[PDB]
């Protein structure tokens, strides 16, 4: 089930299991990553590269036309985000929620849903950690949060 | 005999110079010499299939391999009509390391390498026009297993009658035995 | 049913299950050849489009996204392609 | 039953249930034994022959009994195999 | 949240042998469960079993032939030698006459009778009669 919800939600992609290129598909490896550079450039995370590429030019995965996967592609060329994405979006969300419960001060539940998003960037964090991502001295501070996202 | 495509490990050319041969006097053809100059084979077997039926075998380097993949139809057509009454396949050579055991400074052995990887390759190289749809590996009651590999049936009219010798190329070279199916549309 | 065949089914009740929950999983997504009037070329929209895709040469909208499946707009051929 | 030297120490051996496999005890009066009559290929008349189907007490309770004699009688050429 | 994918694949066994059921579906696939139903096929407990493969882990559909009782799993591995293999026999089994103990040793997966023939003690993974 969820995290920190009580929700046993079943939805999710059900990948196929030819992983061959289509024969329609008339684009190779290497303009495929040329888009994905574009995109990049024009500030897209990963995850909007990918919908972008599936939504209107036909690639279903990348990891089957180009043999690696989209943060892989970034990383090569040298223009990975330096935050992990969720990581980031995570602390959007928590940015979010303490400007909204600073000026709202009465407002019970927001302060429990902030505890439920700084609970999971904390466990993220540690997990980013053990897999050098992040370095070890790295710590998410309340204070100077904002001026990291948005 | 001229023997330019055929890089070996180092030595062996044993009497197999008919397919470079063939390959020879497919040049001077028609729109091949585009895609066919740069690439050749390894090695070439003439194993048993069946009963009296006769199929090659061609070892390919693994670029090399996808690059013959993309002409690999129109080169086996001419090739098997130059050599009458006998079935061509294309397959890698794979490079099978052995597992680690507990006995200077190794690497670590490759995914790709394992035995089980290359055996998987192997049999969807071994098939290329159609398409691998499924695998129903089922253990009969001795220990023995048979593999059963769905194709994409698609390609049904062009291959259905060399299932017998892919079964039987699938077990000269890798040891166990499969059979092929043409399912209903999914 | 006690002796129900559980490694073959038949093709509707393949289709009438989860898309998870199946012998082998397989989605029910597809892509297709979309064409609009007053153009020449297509664009492959894939059919549970999130984005608003747009036709390159004239800017205008194929599809709309919604809850499940993209909407495409007022009269446009589409050929889903490949199956 | 069968002890070393070879003789068979048991005071019966049970039945078992022809769509279960389950012995059918002493004291199971739910399980019945049916004869289904056969007849010959050229005029189908009974020709004093029958083929015989145990179930068991727990199948006939279940609702099962009815599927299960079926299969059982398309396994033993009885009438159909493509009913 | 599944620790243990050998003592679901027995509890669906147990459950439908218990049913009276003719198949069974067994739902995440791993090469101990292959070891473990090859014992109990080999010894004559199940029928044939079919591995579906897609490229996540497979499935199993085992066919089951009535002559199973109960299939259940020790649930954390013991380490077992040979001395101490008696008490687990007595504890676990039904009888001296027929049942089963599948252990893991350095020489395979297999029984205890085989585990006794070729000298060798491991982890105990399960049980079947």
């Amino acid at each position: 089930g969820r995290m920190h919800a009580p929700g046993k939600g079943l939805s999710q992609s059900a990948l196929p299991y030819r992983r061959s290129v289509p024969t329609w598909l008339k684009l190779t490896s290497d303009d495929v990553k040329e888009q994905i550079y574009k995109l990049a450039k024009k500030g897209l995370t990963p995850s909007q590269i990918g919908v972008i590429l599936r939504d209107s030019h036909g690639v279903a995965q990348v990891r089957f036309v180009t043999g690696n996967k989209i943060l892989r592609i970034l990383k090569s060329k040298g223009l990975a985000p330096d935050l992990p994405e969720d990581l980031y979006h995570l602390i959007k969300k928590a940015v979010a929620v303490r400007k909204h419960l600073e000026r709202n001060r009465k407002d019970k539940d927001a302060k429990f849903r902030l505890i439920l998003i700084e609970s999971r960037i904390h466990r993220l964090a540690r997990y980013y950690k053990t897999k050098r991502v992040l370095p070890p001295n790295w710590k998410y501070e309340s204070s100077t949060a904002s001026a990291l996202v948005a | 005999s001229a023997k330019i495509v055929k890089p070996n490990g180092e030595k062996p050319d044993e009497f197999e110079s008919g397919i470079s041969q063939a390959l020879l006097e497919l040049e001077m053809n028609s729109d091949l010499k585009a895609q066919l100059r740069e690439l050749n084979i390894t090695a070439a077997k003439e194993i048993e299939v069946g009963g009296g039926r006769k199929a090659i075998i061609i070892f390919v380097p693994v670029p090399q391999l996808k690059s013959f993949q993309k002409i690999q139809v129109r080169l086996v057509r001419e090739l098997e009509k130059k050599f009458s009454g006998k079935h061509v396949v294309f397959i890698a050579q794979r490079r099978i390391l052995p597992k680690p055991t507990r006995k200077k400074n190794k690497q670590k052995r490759p995914r790709s390498r394992t035995l089980t990887a290359v055996h998987d390759a192997i049999l969807e190289d071994l098939v290329f026009p159609s398409e691998i749809v499924g695998k129903r590996i089922r253990v009969k009651l001795d220990g023995s297993r048979l593999i059963k590999v769905h194709l994409d049936k698609a390609q049904q009219n062009n291959v259905e009658h060399k299932v017998e010798t892919f079964s039987g190329v699938y077990k000269k070279l890798t040891g166990k035995d499969v059979n092929f199916e043409f399912p209903e549309f999914q | 049913p006690l002796a129900k065949d559980l490694l073959h089914p038949s093709p509707e009740e393949e289709k009438r299950k989860h898309k998870k929950k199946r012998l082998v999983q397989s989605p029910n997504s597809y892509f297709m050849d979309v064409k609009c009037p007053g153009c020449y070329k297509i664009t492959t929209v894939f059919s549970h489009a999130q984005t608003v895709v747009l036709c390159v040469g004239c800017s205008t909208v194929l599809c709309q996204p919604t809850g499940g499946k993209a909407r495409l707009t007022e009269g446009c051929s589409f050929r889903r392609k490949q199956h | 039953m069968q002890n070393d030297a070879g003789e068979f120490v048991d005071l019966y051996v049970p039945r078992k249930c022809s769509a279960s496999n389950r012995i059918i005890g002493a004291k199971d009066h739910a399980s019945i034994q049916m004869n289904v009559a056969e007849v010959d290929k050229v005029t189908g008349r009974f020709n004093g022959q029958f083929k015989t189907y145990a179930i068991c007490g727990a199948i006939r309770r279940m609702g099962e009994s009815d599927d299960s004699i079926l299969r059982l009688a398309k396994a033993d050429g009885i009438v159909s195999k493509n009913f | 949240v599944r620790m243990n994918v050998l003592a679901d694949a027995l509890k669906s066994i147990n459950n439908a042998e218990k049913r009276g059921k003719r198949q069974v579906l067994i739902r995440p696939c791993s090469k101990v469960i292959v070891r473990f139903l090859t014992v109990m096929m080999k010894h004559g407990y199940i029928g044939e079993f079919e591995i579906i493969d897609d490229h996540r882990a497979g499935k199993i559909v085992v066919n089951l032939t009535g002559r199973l009782n109960k299939c259940g799993v020790i649930s954390p591995r013991f380490d077992v030698q040979l001395k101490d293999l008696e008490k687990w026999q007595n504890n676990l089994l039904p009888s001296r006459q027929f049942g089963f103990i599948v252990l893991t040793t350095s020489a395979g997966i297999m029984d205890h009778e085989e585990a006794r023939r070729k000298h060798t003690g491991g982890k105990i993974l399960g049980f079947f009669f």
